[PDB]
């Protein structure tokens, strides 16, 4: 849920912070690509898998969206075609019909 | 007893004896005497007279209904005028 995912962001900041004074880099401008230095250095592994591997990052990147429930606390569904199953896609489908329409009303690079 | 070369003849034009052939045997298909010929070469019983006389007039109601619904319905075949939806 939403306040789970925020927890897991406090934490990770955390362990950012953690980190960052293990490694003594500065926590202020300690980024992403210096976590992932460092954590491959602390824990050697050696998978081939890229995924098998070790993982500290963000919530965001790490989690799975999941589809985010759809549904607030209320349980009102945020997506006005959500109960279509398929909402972005319709979603999208919906946006391409409309410039369609505008366009229709005003008038070996690439795959 | 009736007038001789009066039924069933066509006079060939130009000599196209191939086309005037044609067109009679087309005569006698139309008022289908080749299907009584074919059909009296032997004794069809009365039983199975009727029972064919019945199946082909089904058929022919059966096909010319299915054709006029195929007729009616192969407007819509227009290309989808909301395509995208």
């Amino acid at each position: 849920t939403e306040d789970f995912i925020k927890k897991q962001i406090e934490e990770f900041n955390i362990g950012k912070r953690h980190l960052a004074n293990m490694m003594g880099e500065d926590p202020e401008t300690f980024t992403q690509e210096d976590i992932d230095r460092a954590i491959a250095y602390l824990f050697p592994s050696g998978l081939f898998e890229k995924r098998a591997r070790p993982v500290m990052k963000h919530p965001e990147q790490i989690f799975p969206r999941q589809r985010a429930i759809q549904w607030g606390e209320d349980g009102r569904p945020f997506h006005y075609l959500f109960y279509t199953g398929k909402q972005s896609y319709y979603s999208l489908m919906h946006d391409v019909y409309g410039m369609l329409l505008n366009l229709e009303k005003h008038q070996i690079g690439s795959r | 007893k009736h007038l001789k070369f009066i039924a069933r003849t066509v006079m060939v034009q130009e000599g196209n004896v191939e086309s005037a052939y044609r067109t009679l045997n087309r005569i006698l298909t139309m008022d289908g005497l080749i299907e009584d010929i074919k059909h009296r070469r032997y004794y069809e019983k009365p039983c199975r007279r009727r029972q064919r006389e019945s199946y082909e007039r089904c058929r022919r109601i059966y096909n010319m209904e299915m054709a006029r619904k195929i007729n009616f319905l192969m407007r819509k075949n227009r290309a989808d005028p909301w395509q995208g939806c």
